């Protein structure tokens, strides 16, 4: 068989760290060596493993907190916020016991469309949203007035602008390609000849024909369409932001001592980044290529071959002989090779099928999809800052040695996350690592576990960078890559990998 | 484009308008009410220019 | 082949009565599955698992065991007190709730969101062995006392207002709460389609013909010879293939403090410490070999069309004639040969997993621009898991409220090796044809696709078919006695037919001893 299933490899365990003087555990981890693919095992889902310990020594993790704390949260609230009307707290142990509520919005007020997904980290590797990191309930207040249309939004403390910057490009491009070619020839010859005089009689006849008829029509189409909608613009604001509770707590249990499993499964849990601008729209893009080619063939050809005496004296004495001879050769052949991919990102799902159907839009559900895009739009354009920039010394204690802790730890996670691991897939297939396992997205008119199976004869195989190598030592630190993990060249290969084959750095 | 799209686009522009021209004036022109305005305003000019 | 003949389903004789678990006054015994009824065959008559009332003569003290933190009397479910009184039943008891007198407990004012629709399904485990939904592991409506909420993208409803003019969106879907055991639930509308299809056809044909005439005259002979031959040959063959897979949302399960669901928790406070088989696969039967911890919801759709004819066609034929005077004699002789094939397949397969039956079925039916929308807007309403990752039941235990179970995870570890070996499919015989072998409960069957039939879909109403084969399933581990173990499999069940490709997993594999 071409395939075999790769299980999955991951390390010994590390080392124990020392013992938390506060968190009074200790940690062990392993390394993926490689995942599993193709149906091979995966890996015990523990590459995490913790112990318990006594508590050694004491930690100053007691962060003073000058303003209330919110008791089942232990969020810190500023104690103008008691009595906000408002739960600023998670648990309203801000607005418990009140004498009076000094509502300060009477007005009706709705969130920002969307504003909460743009709270939760991303996975820039992944382009994956994850658990929620900053808390876009907050507002600390507010109750300034911001409008889109006839509606008015309650603004979260986090966000510096949502702003309705709205603007549309569209791009068509259609490009027909027809040609054919025709070649007739025919050949054709007679000879005779004669001789007559007792008596005698000679006559010698001969007929040839050859004909071709050789025909070639080639036609291809190449059609793109793509839709970029921009209906916000969202910018969070640089400083003091407020942490969600989740993320709270889950930094706060991070060791001081850097053990890379405990940060690894931060990351898995939240992301390494948050999204600090973000433009928010929809997208369609739609790309239709066919190629349409016949051949038609024929060759034939014919013989005749006469040659006949007769000799008289009555008496007579004669030969007489006569051949006819044919050949016809017939060829045709007919194909169509067609793709169409259609990506659709915001909106709705009725807008977002009938735009995923195989045919261009109406005007009218490019309408209503763009209507739809304001209410439940996409992030177009992201900037992103890691996610450590949030660990700040008025949540946490020891917060240098946590950030820098998170700075090895996005390191080693960039590294293990990275697909360059994986086995290359058949068929142009793009392995993508998910979870401890790698599944190869086929292109399709590819399919199966591997891209294995085509009924195309050639596609193709563009190129792939193996892993770069790790880092060489100091004068000139250096990485080196060798698009070895699909050499492009197979099947009519495709484009090179991109560069920088290799890489170059300071110490 | 159909009369109609266009119309409907130019009303809904009185809703939702962006900026479309505009005169600027310096970012430095306004640092202003912070510890140490003037110099930083100063510098806030010598950066603009690198 | 002719069928299998049928065999007999076979049970064990009863394990030994366990000892009366003293809160259950429960006594349980297990068989095992000696054999299912592969084909045809007696179904046995009885389950591979009994239980019986008893009474243990000793006492047990449980109800107080948690009672630090506030204990309910139906269930283990054990609660921070701050949850007492929250104003949200937090166990189906109530026990917090009632007497609450107290008032003041309440946490907050959120039941005006309605938990998110088609969460439940999420908490449901899974059995990898016939990709069904167990009971449920996860609680799905537990809060913790968070009032968490989702935006609903698409919570736009039309409404009309005849005593105004006004037609406008209604607002009461706008958001959901989030049940407590998701860490993520996050809507985003994104569609993706792939379509290929491709066209192959040769006509190819040759004629060749002699005529060979000769004369003479001395008395007069003359002979006329032919040779000729028509072969003609088609191929046709056309493939196309649609892939359309919306998404709605996205979700993903809490990896900590997974509170889980109270008849979870309920059977697994039942389970002995020793090990004890019966009862380990009695909970892995119910509650699935596998749980959930990764989410699309969705929609999608599926279409395959493969045609395929050839048509072959020759002809030849000989012959000669002759006539000769000295009184004139004619003659012929001479033979012919025709011969003429065609061949037929058309095989279509549509799917559509996603929200309606209506215009599941219509899509199903007319892929159209139509069927299209109308699907989409059902989507709205009723979207389906498209995708999910999952992990083996035992990796929950790990990450419980209830702290460690070491003891009883590696119990449910071993019972899920042996679960996952005695119930397997391969104890379903050939199917053959490609058919889809199925083991439930004590009892096989193949699901034979349309051009495959019978008890192991062996009689293909066409002549035969290319059908790949798949393995028995892997041998007895060996009794090592060096540091290895050793397992053997075989890719005969069915072997690989008419030119089928070999199943392509492992002949070997091998374990510490």
């Amino acid at each position: 068989v071409t395939l075999m299933p790769i299980d999955c490899e991951l390390s010994s365990w590390s080392s124990w760290t020392t013992c938390d003087p506060c968190q009074k555990k200790r940690y062990r981890y392993a390394y993926l060596l490689q995942p599993s693919q193709f149906h091979g095992e995966p890996c015990n889902f523990s590459d995490k493993e913790v112990e318990d310990c006594v508590t050694n020594r004491p930690c100053r993790s007691q962060v003073r907190c000058e303003g209330f704390v919110c008791a089942q949260t232990g969020r810190c609230v500023n104690r103008r916020l008691l009595c906000n009307g408002d739960n600023d707290c998670g648990d309203q142990s801000d607005e418990a016991n009140c004498r009076r509520i000094y509502k300060k919005c009477q007005h009706e007020m709705d969130q920002y469309w969307g504003i909460g997904s743009l709270a939760s980290g991303i996975n820039l590797f992944t382009n994956s949203f994850e658990g929620p990191v900053l808390d876009h309930r907050y507002y600390a207040g507010g109750c300034s007035p911001h409008y889109i249309l006839n509606t008015r939004f309650r603004k979260p403390y986090n966000v510096e602008s949502y702003t309705p910057q709205t603007q549309g490009k569209y791009e068509f491009i259609l490009k027909e390609y027809e040609s054919y070619s025709d070649f007739e020839r025919n050949v054709t010859e007679k000879m005779a000849s004669k001789s007559g005089f007792i008596s005698s009689q000679s006559d010698r006849g001969k007929h040839y024909i050859r004909r071709t008829k050789r025909f070639s029509h080639t036609k291809s189409v190449f059609l793109h369409a793509r839709s970029d909608l921009e209906v916000a613009h969202y910018k969070l604001k640089p400083r003091s932001l407020m942490l969600h509770y989740e993320f709270l707590q889950r930094v706060k249990r991070l060791p001081l001592e850097y053990s890379y499993g405990e940060y690894r499964d931060l990351f898995r849990d939240f992301g390494t980044h948050y999204i600090t601008e973000a433009v928010l729209g929809g997208i369609y893009e739609y790309t239709l290529v066919m190629n349409k080619e016949a051949m038609e063939r024929g060759d034939y050809t014919l013989n005749n071959v006469h040659a006949c005496a007769k000799n008289d004296f009555g008496v007579s004495v004669g030969k007489c002989r006569g051949i006819l001879n044919e050949i016809k050769d017939r060829n045709k052949r007919d194909t169509m090779v067609e793709d169409l991919v259609v990506l659709v990102r915001g909106g709705a799902s009725e807008h977002i099928t009938t735009l995923a159907y195989q045919e261009l839009p109406t005007a009218d559900l490019m309408q209503e999809w763009g209507d739809a895009v304001q209410y439940n739009p996409a992030i177009i354009k992201v900037k992103v800052e890691p996610l450590y920039e949030l660990v700040t010394a008025t949540d946490f204690a020891y917060s240098s040695t946590v950030r820098q802790n998170m700075k090895q730890a996005l390191e080693e996670f960039q590294k293990e996350v990275s697909s360059c691991h994986c086995a290359p897939c058949q068929g142009n297939g793009v392995p993508v690592l998910k979870g401890s396992r790698c599944d190869c997205i086929c292109p399709v008119g590819s399919q199966g576990l591997a891209c294995e199976v085509s009924y195309r004869k050639n596609t193709p195989i563009d190129g792939k960078w193996n892993c770069w190598s790790n880092w060489s030592s100091c004068s000139g630190r250096r990485k080196t890559r060798q698009r070895q993990c699909n050499n492009p060249p197979p099947q009519n290969g495709g484009s090179p990998c991109s560069g920088p084959a290799s890489e170059t750095l300071d110490c | 484009g159909n009369k109609r799209r266009y119309s409907a686009w130019a009303e809904s522009v009185t809703n939702l308008p962006q900026v479309i021209k505009q005169k600027l004036t310096p970012l430095y022109e306004l640092v202003k009410e912070v510890p140490c305005a003037s110099v930083k305003k100063l510098y806030l000019k010598w950066a603009l220019e690198e | 082949a002719a069928t299998p003949a049928a065999v007999t389903c076979q049970l064990s004789n009863w394990s030994e009565w366990t000892d009366c678990f003293p809160c259950q006054d429960k006594k349980y015994r297990h068989r095992s599955l000696l054999q299912p009824n592969k084909f045809g065959g007696t179904i046995c008559s009885g389950d591979i698992w009994d239980q019986a009332s008893c009474s243990s003569s000793t006492t047990c003290v449980r109800q107080a065991q948690c009672g630090q933190d506030f204990q309910c009397k139906e269930t283990g479910r054990c609660l921070k007190r701050h949850l007492v009184c929250n104003g949200d039943q937090d166990c189906l008891d109530g026990s917090d709730e009632d007497d609450c007198e107290d008032v003041r407990a309440i946490d907050e004012d959120c039941s005006q969101y309605e938990p998110i629709p088609g969460s439940q399904k999420a908490a449901l485990g899974y059995n990898i062995l016939t990709q069904e939904d167990a009971q449920s592991v996860y609680d799905a409506s537990y809060y913790g006392g968070q009032c968490e909420t989702v935006y609903n993208g698409e919570w736009r409803e039309l409404r009309y207002d005849s005593t105004c003019e006004r037609l406008y969106y209604g607002d009461d879907e706008k958001y959901f709460r989030k049940p407590y055991n998701f860490l993520k639930y996050h809507f985003e509308a994104l569609a993706d389609t792939g379509i290929s299809s491709e066209f192959y056809d040769n006509a190819n044909d040759l004629l060749s013909k002699v005529k060979k005439d000769k004369s003479d005259s001395f008395h007069s002979q003359d002979t006329s010879f032919l040779n000729e031959l028509n072969k003609y040959n088609e191929k046709k063959f056309i493939f196309t293939r649609i892939f359309t897979k919306v998404q709605t949302a996205h979700f993903k399960m809490r990896k900590d403090d997974i509170m889980l669901d109270e008849g979870m928790l309920q059977s697994l406070m039942e389970l002995p410490d020793q090990y004890n088989y019966g009862m380990y696969a009695k909970f892995i039967n119910d509650y699935g070999t596998h749980y959930i911890t990764s989410g699309s919801m969705g929609g999608i759709y599926e279409y395959i069309l493969v045609i395929d004819k050839a048509k072959m066609e020759s002809l030849g034929i000989t012959s000669r004639d002759i006539t000769t005077c000295f009184h004139c004699k004619k003659f012929g002789g001479g033979k012919t040969e025709r011969a003429r094939k065609a061949m037929a397949v058309e095989d279509i397969i549509s799917r559509v997993r996603g929200g309606s039956s209506g215009w599941s079925g219509g899509l199903a039916q007319n892929r159209s621009t139509i069927t299209y929308r109308s699907w989409g807007r059902s989507l709205k309403y009723n979207p389906v898991v498209i995708d999910f990752e999952m992990q083996p039941i035992h990796e929950v235990l790990r990450h419980t409220s209830l702290g460690p179970l070491e003891a009883k995870r590696q119990n449910l570890r071993r019972a899920l090796d042996q679960y996952l070996m005695e119930f397997n499919a391969c104890r379903c015989g050939p199917c053959f044809n490609n058919g889809v072998p199925i083991l439930e409960g004590t009892s096989c069957r193949c699901q034979c696709r349309l051009g495959s039939l019978g008890a192991a879909c062996e009689q293909t109403q066409t002549e035969g078919a290319k059908a790949d084969g798949s393995w028995s399933c892997w041998s007895s581990w060996s009794v090592c006695r060096a540091g290895i173990q050793e397992r053997r499999r075989e890719c005969d069940n069915p072997a690989p037919q008419n030119g089928g490709a070999s199943c392509p997993g492992r002949k070997v594999q091998t374990q510490a001893c």
